[PDB]
């Protein structure tokens, strides 16, 4: 089934590859503040754990290796480029699912990872032949179980336990602080609680990006390597033009083809079209790193564990903005609540500097705090972009409406949304006597109803004064910060 | 419920 003699592997740049040193690996998001600015441009990269940092895998457990069942979906590899999602396939075990990968490419090919490559490629853009994978993704580790350690009490000190509270460990990367995604109570499934990846040979992940264009951290636990490859973020949209172009049928039939992840398309014809993709191999025990909007794909070249968190830290916060506002224009549904996530780092910063004035102790949380937010800082550019949106929207809406302050709990419990944008309403809703626990955005509050303005009301979490506190109080306003403090 | 994308 195998043809070398007519093998595609695309000629690829390669993502740069990062070896950082213990004091480097002590901390996880200063690391990767520093991998940003040599990195992010290449939307992904590879990182290299220091010598001896391995993890125990729980998942190698036999009583889970032999016996916890997964689910798997279908992939026709000859389908992804030219031509639809993926039917329900087999469960299997790890050790099923490892042994038919073995019978697969015994059988497929009677194998290096360029070999592989060139065949995978082979078989996308060029079409002998129906080849047929199945994938285990996007398995939920709360379910499953995750890749990493977790601490039991009772039993004796191992470095088991160190490798559980290492800030690594993706149970933990997501609410570590300095990333924003801290101040989200709920253990969000796949963005907060990693996820799964049990793969085979061709198993694909196609052309997507992160939700809310979170960075992503991958750790391959154990298997075969997987092959990346990544566009940076500041060429996302050349990207999908680019899509359009070459699969105008395609986009015909799904104008919302990028969204559904079961698409692919060859480097070899994005570097024709002018797209920078930049190529990474991902071995057993590495990391890989996805930047903002970063579009990525891959595959896997045999049966494989790979374990996928989303992070973000305050950089993102910029973003994380762009995307819900696009996702308002798309009105497509959201994966969390943004302004949840930027006036709970507000929040935290404003405690900090809080802290700093009463001469309270210098810790390494308030450093980091502190240096992200002044008049120069992201954070407080963050916010105050925020804020000018707010009081913009809130200007645009004429003069009848009344206000109501919005109770605290009114995202707890219920994701509200605009009716028609899906917009997170965290922050400010729009809405009438006509239909209660039915809400707009500031921006479609026109939209919402046909009535006077007698009867429309708007909840506020925070007075506009209020908000311009806060972007004041992480600029070293004192009366702010000790008002912020408080809340 | 909370979710991030699939296929
Ligand atoms: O490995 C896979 O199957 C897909 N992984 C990701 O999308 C990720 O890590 O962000
Ligand atoms: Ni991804
Ligand atoms: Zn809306
Ligand atoms: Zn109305």
């Amino acid at each position: 089934r195998w043809n070398p003699s007519e093998a595609c592997r695309p000629l690829v740049d390669d993502a740069p590859i990062f070896y950082p040193t213990n004091e480097d690996f002590d901390d996880p998001l200063g690391y990767i503040e520093k991998l940003r600015s040599k990195a992010e441009s290449y939307g992904i990269c590879r990182i290299v754990p220091p010598v001896a940092w391995r993890p125990p895998c729980p998942l190698k457990e036999k009583k889970i290796w032999e016996n916890s069942k997964f689910p798997t979906r279908i992939q026709f590899i000859d389908l992804l480029q030219n031509r639809f999602g993926f039917q329900t396939g087999p469960d299997f075990t790890l050790a099923a699912f490892q042994k038919y990968d073995e019978y697969f490419k015994e059988c497929y090919f009677q194998p290096k990872v360029k070999d592989l490559e060139g065949e995978y490629w082979r078989i996308v853009e060029q079409a002998t032949d129906e080849v047929e994978v199945y994938y285990g993704a996007d398995l939920e580790t709360k379910k499953f179980g995750s890749g990493f350690p977790k601490y039991k009490p009772g039993y004796p000190i191992s470095e088991a336990d160190q490798y559980s509270q290492c800030g690594w460990n993706l149970n933990n990367l997501s609410r570590l602080p300095g990333s924003v995604l801290a101040f989200e109570s709920c253990d969000i499934s796949g963005v907060i609680v990693p996820w799964l990846y049990v793969g085979m040979c061709f198993s694909t992940f196609c052309w997507h990006v992160e939700d809310h264009h979170l960075y992503s951290m991958n750790y391959l636990h154990t298997g075969d390597p997987k092959v990346w490859y990544g566009i940076p973020g500041n060429h996302a949209e050349s990207f999908e033009n680019v899509m359009k172009k070459r699969l105008p049928d395609l986009f015909e039939e799904q104008p919302d083809l990028l969204h559904q992840l079961v698409t692919q398309l060859s480097p070899r014809i994005l570097k024709e079209e002018g797209v920078p993709v930049y190529r990474a191999v991902q071995r057993s025990g590495e990391f890989i790193l996805t930047f903002p909007k970063a579009y990525h794909s891959g595959f896997n070249c045999g049966f494989n564990c790979a374990e996928a968190v989303n992070v973000a830290p305050v950089d993102w916060l910029v973003h994380g903005q762009n995307a819900v506002e696009g996702y308002s224009k798309q009105r497509r549904k959201s994966s969390l609540s943004h302004d949840k996530l930027l006036l709970g780092a507000a929040m935290e910063a404003t405690y900090c500097l809080w802290e700093l004035s009463l001469s309270k102790k210098k810790t390494p949380v308030i450093a980091r705090w502190k240096r992200v937010c002044s008049e120069d800082g992201l954070l407080t550019k963050a916010v105050k972009k925020r804020v000018q949106m707010e009081e913009e929207r809130l200007n645009h809406l004429q003069d009848g409406f009344s206000l109501r302050k919005m109770e605290g709990d009114f995202d707890n419990k219920r994701e509200r949304e605009c009716f028609l944008c899906f917009y997170d309403l965290h922050m400010s809703a729009s809405s009438c006597k006509c239909s209660p626990n039915r809400f707009a955005c500031l921006i479609h509050a026109k939209d919402l109803c046909s009535c006077e303005s007698k009867d429309r009301y708007i909840l506020i979490r925070h007075t506009l004064d209020e908000l311009w506190a806060l972007v004041r109080a992480l600029e070293g306003d004192l009366d702010a910060i000790d008002l912020w403090a408080s809340k | 419920a909370r979710t991030k994308q699939t296929a």
